[PDB]
């Protein structure tokens, strides 16, 4: 029985209004509690920014505004950092029970305008007892200071711990890929996007469009070997089907863990695997009737591209409703809370997918972590908020809901912010409790 | 539960710390009142005293870059994280 | 002491979930409470849908969908209705305590389609007894039966009461205008967009693009005689300044109610009126150094647009948080909360100057309605709701809150809906109560 | 307040209408209930007969075309507007 990888804290430094701060994660559901302005989302900011310290990406917009194209406005977290050195710090324990530790170095150019300065790095074999927060800050004249990378890499250079800083993030990523962290291999920008856009799509919670869109691209493995095993007749209709099916096959499990849901009327999620009425015809014949030139031809009758079933197929998400049975998910046409419970579905079924695409490029006994996010969580009731945890307990997740009510779970690590002013600056006051059970 | 009452009587208790010199150790402080309810209302309970403790000023050596220490309480898996009430504000 | 104008109740019939269905409206706050996919939205939906039956505004998106600038998605009210005839009733009582009745008859056109048939109307004179589901439906065979506009017409022929069809929603407006219902007068679809806009920009609740990019619109009023009295040398300069002085004058005062706020960090809201610097100039001109073709030069240098002093003014929202005093309002830089009791501020503004810039084309006896809604309430914290409250109590506003939480206040009539299923269809229960506290 | 003992101490008055064949009148029912206890809760009591009552089935005439009635209570303000719980589900 493996263990699975974990999330164990996020330490922000610096951070405005969190001098140093570390928070907790529970082993399945952390909520952080708070009034409006409180700073739970800037928290949640935070944790993705180390996760994904792209500034091509990182965009936070304010929830009220969501379904927004808006490209050219301010990218938002600027603000939630503090003048000077500032850090994003993420601790998770491995598979192999393995402390790693990644985040982000965070620092606002020089005071002309609203840019920020990022540097992904990673700090290795850090004792389990020395707490996290040590590691980034000094003591200097009974004064508290935030030494910078340059001074970590001193710290720790006649040490075993091992202070790698990255130069290309699609290294920061391969690392966090190997130590088994991530459950995707980010190697690049094209894979980057979708990555945070899906994490986009569990913070500000509901079916992204952008996903559903080109739903075959979150879904859909390239199984690295029909092409292989291909370019060294109907045998190629018939692993292209032997393929389809196999997939369909394993979509097919997916929604089954999604069968017996409850978020508002919405009583199940399905992926209903359709085939695209083009290549439908393309299929039949190759069986009942320069290759790739070949196929150029019989499409045009009726390239390599017709070589990749992924482009056969048409996913197509599907909720059911006590009333007309099974119908495609649509946002028009669904509440705010099953809108969140079916994304937030849709969401898992991508996860499994990604992780288990990546068991052969993986070791095996590493099983990456998997932590979903939920801000403004209040949106659900009660009845839908069990469908979530429940859900997250069986495929065995890790959650961090942001409760703007004053009133959260009692399963679960319990974070509250109050944000109070002090020297006439943000000073967030937490305190987390847990146990109560 | 969340009775007015309790909340009143509870500000009593904590205020009482207010009052002399003495900080909130929320780990010390919960222990204790905790004891008084059983587990019934627990997470209830060690809530309010957690908001109200909050109230009555803030905790000095938060503001050292000091991880502060997940103290259990009951002989079981109750634990708070939190500093030291140092400074109160009037 | 004129007492004014209150909305009294509004009427499903027909809705999907709702045959036959009242809300009684509070004198101040009521709240519909109920858990996810309850039937709320589809609530305020229909009210909406009645106050302005304009199929070219009217659009539903999912609140997780809200910047979407998607105008060819579905506009989502034709599923919440049902197969046939069906209605959206506001029941209004006049500063002269009259009772008015306006509608829309909601029928979904030869299911083909997605598309609905609306049709604006008015009753007049209903005694305060009959009730208004009474009005629009039998019994026929011991079964209740919907009856259609020509059956309401013969119905109230040979009756004092006054149904009027109306066959140009131009004259819909017009009607709610006069009895006093309206704040504005929607004389056209360039009124009706920012009329319905606003409305928008409280039911999905915060700061409202659309609103702000163009603030002098929603705002600066037209004075009815700055041309007349014009066009029957610095003469012009000083009116145009004794007039923005005078405006300026105005919206200080409402920048008052708006002093002691309280959502999240923001304690405070401004309106700040900026002169543009182009403008600044050419009014530096007429003062220190056929008519229209003038100043077109003087602009030049360095049409009747510049006749308009709004076309000078410069508008600029401003929140107060207790660390850099008074910084313009930015999404990106505010939180959910206080980006909701931002806007919602901004808005009472807009209420307030339209309502104003109205009292002319208006009796005297005649004081608009004024209710403002709140999807989505539970991102408030009890404090941010607090000072919603208390500002529509000071400006004597009527609001309707959803809760997709299941603890409502205590100030106000709260409707409790539970969407159940018989004979295999959508049935909400619903259940009022008012008088506790 | 919200003690589970009531809620479950409710569902027994209410589930007795159940049994019999005596619909739910939330108007009589509120009326007689909210006198046992102190206004110190009345709203949070109201609004947990108003959801029990509608979880032991639901109202006819509701589908009938026919507006419910504010009916008060108290000697005050209270009002329920609610039809009578005919057809209960199993
Ligand atoms: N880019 C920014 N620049 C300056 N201040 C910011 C910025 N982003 C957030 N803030 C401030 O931080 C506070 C919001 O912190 P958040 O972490 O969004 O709070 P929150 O607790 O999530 O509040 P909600 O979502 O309203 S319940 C506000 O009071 C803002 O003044
Ligand atoms: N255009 C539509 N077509 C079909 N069903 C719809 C449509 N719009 C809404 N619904 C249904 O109505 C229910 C939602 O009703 P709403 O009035 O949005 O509920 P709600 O109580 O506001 O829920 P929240 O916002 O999630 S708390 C859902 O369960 C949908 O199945
Ligand atoms: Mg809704
Ligand atoms: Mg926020």
């Amino acid at each position: 029985m493996i263990a699975r990888g974990k999330f164990r804290s996020l330490t922000l430094i610096n951070w405005n209004g969190f001098f140093a701060r570390t928070f907790d994660f529970d082993e399945l559901v952390t909520t952080l509690s708070g009034g409006n302005g409180a700073g739970k989302s800037t928290t949640m900011a935070g944790f993705v920014t180390a996760l994904i310290p792209d500034l091509t990406l990182l965009n936070f917009r304010n929830t009220t505004e969501a379904g927004s194209t808006s490209s050219s406005r301010d990218k938002g977290l600027y603000g939630k950092l503090k003048a000077g050195v500032c850090y994003a710090v993420l601790e998770t324990v491995n598979s192999r029970a393995q402390r790693i530790i990644t985040g982000v170095r965070l620092q606002q150019i020089a005071g002309r305008d609203k840019k920020v300065d990022i540097r992904p790095f990673s700090l290795q074999n850090v004792p389990m007892t020395d707490s996290v927060i040590s590691l980034f800050t000094e003591q200097v004249a009974n004064k508290a200071r935030v030494l910078s990378l340059n001074d970590l890499k001193e710290k720790f250079e006649e040490t075993a711990v091992t202070f790698k800083p990255y130069h290309s993030i699609t290294d920061y990523h391969s690392f966090m890929f190997d130590l088994g962290i991530l459950p995707k291999r980010l190697r690049s920008s094209s894979d980057r996007n979708k990555f945070y856009k899906l994490i986009e799509a569990s913070l500000y919670g509901g079916i992204s469009s952008v996903i559903t869109k080109s739903l075959r691209d979150y879904l859909l493995p390239e199984n690295s070997g029909v092409r292989q095993a291909f370019q060294d007749a109907e045998s190629v209709a018939n692993i292209l089907r032997k393929t389809i099916q196999r997939e369909q096959n394993r979509i097919l499990q997916l929604n089954q863990g999604l069968q017996n849901i409850a978020f508002g009327q919405v009583k199940g999620v399905r992926l209903v695997v359709n085939i695209r009425d083009t290549h439908s015809i393309l299929l039949n014949a190759l069986s009942d009737q320069s290759f790739s030139e070949a196929l150029a031809m019989l499409y045009k009758r009726i390239g390599e591209e017709l070589l990749d079933y992924r482009n056969y197929l048409d996913l197509e998400v599907e909720t059911l409703r006590g009333a007309y049975g099974w119908m495609r998910a649509e946002s028009s046409a669904l509440s705010t809370g099953e809108a969140i419970g079916t994304g937030m579905s849709i969401l898992l079924m991508v996860v499994q997918s990604w992780e288990e695409e990546s068991r052969r490029m993986r070791a095996k006994d590493i099983l990456p972590c998997r932590l979903l996010f939920l801000d403004q969580a209040a949106r659900l009731d009660a009845m839908s908020i069990n469908t979530l945890f429940e859900l997250c307990e069986r495929l065995d997740m890790q959650l961090l809901i942001a409760a703007p009510e004053n009133i959260s779970p009692e399963r679960g690590t319990t974070y509250k912010l109050v944000r109070k002013i002090l020297a006439n600056q943000e000073y967030v006051h937490v305190v987390g409790l847990k146990g109560f059970g | 539960d969340v009775q007015t009452q309790i909340v009143t009587a509870i500000q009593a208790e904590l205020a009482h710390f207010r009052n002399t010199a003495q900080p909130i150790n929320l780990g010390a402080v919960l222990q204790e009142q905790l004891a008084r309810y059983p587990q019934s209302r627990h997470f209830d309970v060690a809530r309010i005293i957690v908001d109200q403790a909050v109230k009555l000023g803030m905790a000095s050596q938060d503001h050292q870059a000091v991880y502060p220490v997940w103290q259990p309480i009951d002989d079981f898996s109750a634990a708070v994280q939190a500093h030291l009430i140092d400074q109160y504000d009037k």
